[PDB]
């Protein structure tokens, strides 16, 4: 029965990251999905695509997020996400992450970052 | 300022503080 | 009949926890801790001690009637300042 | 904070127009009257430190050099006049190769024909036979590699920074770099990371960066 009840076409804790860059993809998330005019009053569109922003704004959401200073970890972390494609940029030829011009975006569905919030018992639930 | 720019730079020769001083020794001597 | 009565001796717990509470409100949160909180602790306090009908505030009763204002006061704050209140009255 | 960020028609003709003599002029005045005798003695203090990078050279470190001000003379003193004398006279001519990374039109290849015609009898084919063949040659160092600016224009991108993090697997190889951006270990996940092996010294001077604002013109204003 098993055999006819799953089309079995698939090719195969799913993801294994780090505190710190479990924390840093809740804090891309919610700069990809959160409303701009919102940061400055919260802290202090899921079925569109991701908007765009800027690294100042992550790295303010993640210190206020996480239960961190400007450490070398933090931003290890954060180009292994880059690496992990967890994170994309607006290029693809000649990547120039210190330019000005490059912007981020998140490449990860809701339902990892769900698993994420769980596994580092955070509430994302209640932001939106 | 040696002990503070030591540390900063990441110096070895910086004193640790496991051992107490030798003037704590000063005052404990006296003890 | 009861008319429970203070003890001087209860002083430092209840002047010592207020500075506490007063330090954080500055620190974060945007209502500030006001008098009449502290008024509301020791009215709490003596109702407490009314329930056992001793003539007397026990340090029991203390420790119930800070932990009632505290956890009214962080509940109705935003949900950012919240969870940073909760951390830091885990004691009360 | 966080804080900080969350809570934050004039003409740039309404100022005193400038030419580039003048720019020059300040520049030129002032550095050397101002600052210049207790930065001297700060560098005289900090060269107490040559003996620990060359020890963490010694045991396959490499050396990543950060904070505020020029640091040109620093780097250029080191492998000149302190380390490659040692490494040479201490172990009885060693390349001291120096790359100005703040170039913006330093080609990879170039650097790469460099370093290939100094130690060799799909660049990354060619630096991973040179791996290979360096594993089993004698330990002792052959070639300094310092790189300035190791978050310049040219340096920045993607294949060069894989080019070069490749090159501190062989131990032979002396790797000292220099950054000036903020977000400089941005640049470098856990591979580049590893193979890179940095040792992290804050080395702020306050030394006026004159030879990088050198390549790109700042008259713009």
């Amino acid at each position: 029965i098993k055999l006819f009840l799953s089309t079995d076409d698939n090719l195969s804790q799913t993801y294994d990251l780090s505190i710190i860059s479990k924390y840093l993809l809740i804090a891309s998330y919610i700069c990809s999905y959160l409303e701009p005019r919102y940061d400055a009053s919260i802290f202090s569109p899921r079925y569109l695509q991701p908007s765009l922003f800027a690294i100042e704004r992550l790295l303010a959401i993640f210190q206020a997020i996480f239960p961190m200073k400007a450490n070398i970890e933090v931003f290890q972390n954060l180009s292994e996400l880059h690496t992990l494609k967890l994170i994309a940029t607006t290029m693809n030829k000649n990547i120039d992450y210190l330019s000005p011009k490059v912007r981020w975006k998140v490449n990860v569905p809701w339902e990892i970052i769900k698993e994420i919030s769980e596994s580092v018992h955070f509430n994302i639930s209640d932001y939106f | 300022y040696d002990e503070i720019i030591f540390r900063k730079l990441g110096s070895m020769l910086q004193t640790t503080n496991i051992l107490v001083t030798d003037d704590q020794y000063n005052i404990w001597k006296k003890r | 009949k009861i008319y429970p009565k203070l003890h001087q001796m209860d002083m430092d717990k209840v002047s010592r926890v207020y500075a506490d509470l007063r330090r954080e409100s500055i620190s974060t949160g945007s209502f500030p801790i006001t008098v009449r909180h502290l008024e509301s602790i020791l009215r709490i306090a003596e109702s407490f001690a009314k329930m056992r009908l001793s003539e007397f505030v026990s340090s029991y009763d203390l420790d119930r009637a800070i932990k009632v204002v505290v956890d009214s006061f962080v509940d109705a704050q935003k949900v950012s300042v919240r969870r940073q209140l909760r951390r830091s009255f885990a004691i009360y | 904070t966080f804080e900080g960020y969350f809570d934050q028609r004039h003409t740039m003709s309404m100022a005193p127009d400038v030419t580039r003599e003048e720019f020059s002029l300040v520049s030129n005045f002032f550095n050397e009257n101002f600052q210049k005798r207790p930065r001297q003695k700060l560098f005289e203090i900090q060269k107490k430190m040559f003996p620990q990078y060359w020890f963490e050279l010694t045991q396959g470190f490499s050396l990543l050099f950060y904070g505020v001000g020029s640091k040109r003379n620093f780097l250029e003193e080191f492998a000149i006049d302190y380390l490659s004398p040692k490494i040479a006279y201490s172990q009885l001519s060693i390349p001291c190769l120096i790359l100005n990374g703040y170039n913006p039109s330093c080609n990879y290849r170039d650097v790469f024909k460099e370093i290939t015609d100094l130690l060799v009898p799909h660049v990354i084919l060619q630096i991973q036979k040179m791996i290979d063949f360096y594993k089993n040659q004698p330990l002792d160092i052959k070639l300094i590699l310092v790189v300035h600016n190791l978050d310049g224009p040219s340096i920045r991108k993607n294949t060069f920074q894989t080019m070069l993090s490749f090159l501190s697997v062989i131990r032979q190889i002396a790797i000292v770099a220099s950054t000036d951006h903020i977000y400089a270990p941005l640049l470098w996940d856990n591979m580049k990371a590893q193979n890179y092996n940095f040792v992290f010294h804050d080395i702020s001077n306050f030394e006026p960066s004159t030879v990088e604002s050198t390549f790109q013109d700042v008259m713009k204003m």
